[PDB]
Protein backbone atom coordinates (compact mmCIF):
# COMPACT_ATOMS: atom_id res chain seq x y z
CA UNK A 1 0.00 0.00 0.00
CA UNK A 2 1.32 3.53 -0.49
CA UNK A 3 2.99 3.43 -3.43
CA UNK A 4 3.11 5.18 -6.66
CA UNK A 5 2.93 2.03 -8.55
CA UNK A 6 1.45 0.40 -11.93
CA UNK A 7 -2.01 -1.29 -11.46
CA UNK A 8 -3.21 -4.10 -13.89
CA UNK A 9 -6.64 -5.11 -12.66
CA UNK A 10 -8.98 -7.27 -13.71
CA UNK A 11 -10.61 -4.47 -15.88
CA UNK A 12 -8.39 -1.08 -14.77
CA UNK A 13 -4.83 -0.88 -15.83
CA UNK A 14 -2.82 2.64 -14.95
CA UNK A 15 -0.99 3.75 -12.46
CA UNK A 16 -2.21 5.14 -8.92
CA UNK A 17 -1.27 5.10 -4.59
CA UNK A 18 -3.47 3.06 -3.02
CA UNK A 19 -4.87 5.06 -0.10
CA UNK A 20 -7.67 4.05 2.79
CA UNK A 21 -11.31 4.61 2.29
CA UNK A 22 -14.35 5.28 4.66
CA UNK A 23 -17.25 3.98 1.68
CA UNK A 24 -19.56 0.57 2.82
CA UNK A 25 -19.65 -1.33 -1.22
CA UNK A 26 -22.08 -3.83 -2.19
CA UNK A 27 -20.97 -7.47 -1.66
CA UNK A 28 -21.29 -8.53 -4.97
CA UNK A 29 -19.57 -5.18 -6.28
CA UNK A 30 -15.69 -5.63 -7.05
CA UNK A 31 -14.78 -2.57 -8.07
CA UNK A 32 -15.98 0.95 -7.78
CA UNK A 33 -16.08 3.94 -10.46
CA UNK A 34 -16.45 7.81 -10.46
CA UNK A 35 -18.64 9.97 -12.61
CA UNK A 36 -17.33 10.53 -16.01
CA UNK A 37 -16.27 6.26 -16.09
CA UNK A 38 -13.10 6.75 -14.44
CA UNK A 39 -12.52 3.35 -11.61
CA UNK A 40 -11.48 4.61 -8.40
CA UNK A 41 -11.67 2.45 -5.83
CA UNK A 42 -11.01 -1.83 -6.29
CA UNK A 43 -11.93 -4.09 -3.54
CA UNK A 44 -9.62 -7.00 -2.28
CA UNK A 45 -11.05 -10.86 -2.59
CA UNK A 46 -8.86 -11.81 0.23
CA UNK A 47 -8.99 -9.21 2.65
CA UNK A 48 -12.63 -7.32 3.09
CA UNK B 1 -32.88 -13.05 -19.00
CA UNK B 2 -29.85 -14.12 -21.62
CA UNK B 3 -27.11 -11.86 -23.17
CA UNK B 4 -24.50 -13.65 -25.01
CA UNK B 5 -24.66 -16.95 -23.75
CA UNK B 6 -23.87 -15.57 -19.92
CA UNK B 7 -26.80 -16.37 -17.54
CA UNK B 8 -27.52 -13.85 -14.70
CA UNK B 9 -29.44 -14.75 -11.73
CA UNK B 10 -30.73 -11.53 -9.71
CA UNK B 11 -32.25 -12.45 -5.94
CA UNK B 12 -33.31 -10.08 -3.83
CA UNK B 13 -35.77 -11.53 -0.49
CA UNK B 14 -37.56 -9.00 1.55
CA UNK B 15 -40.48 -9.21 4.37
CA UNK B 16 -44.07 -7.90 3.06
CA UNK B 17 -47.59 -7.93 3.50
CA UNK B 18 -49.78 -9.05 0.77
CA UNK B 19 -53.95 -10.51 0.53
CA UNK B 20 -53.61 -10.57 -3.00
CA UNK B 21 -52.19 -8.53 -5.53
CA UNK B 22 -48.62 -7.34 -6.26
CA UNK B 23 -46.20 -4.65 -4.16
CA UNK B 24 -46.62 -1.37 -5.54
CA UNK B 25 -43.59 -0.12 -3.72
CA UNK B 26 -39.80 -0.33 -5.35
CA UNK B 27 -37.22 -2.04 -4.22
CA UNK B 28 -33.61 -3.60 -6.14
CA UNK B 29 -32.33 -6.60 -7.17
CA UNK B 30 -28.70 -7.96 -6.38
CA UNK B 31 -26.96 -10.87 -8.30
CA UNK B 32 -26.45 -14.43 -6.51
CA UNK B 33 -24.62 -16.35 -9.05
CA UNK B 34 -23.13 -16.64 -12.84
CA UNK B 35 -24.01 -19.51 -15.08
CA UNK B 36 -21.94 -19.12 -18.43
CA UNK B 37 -23.53 -21.99 -20.70
CA UNK B 38 -23.26 -20.32 -23.26
CA UNK B 39 -26.86 -21.78 -25.45
CA UNK B 40 -29.60 -19.77 -26.90
CA UNK B 41 -32.97 -20.30 -25.05
CA UNK B 42 -36.29 -19.66 -26.74
CA UNK B 43 -38.96 -20.44 -24.19
CA UNK B 44 -39.05 -21.39 -20.42
CA UNK B 45 -41.94 -22.84 -17.43
CA UNK B 46 -42.49 -22.40 -14.32
CA UNK B 47 -42.41 -25.07 -11.69
CA UNK B 48 -44.88 -25.60 -8.54
CA UNK B 49 -45.70 -27.67 -5.73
Amino acid sequence: KNKCVNFNFNGLTGTGVLTESNKKFLPFQQFGRDIADTTDAVRDPQTL
Amino acid sequence: KNIDGYFKIYSKHTPINLVRDLPQGFSALEPLVDLPIGINITRFQTLLA
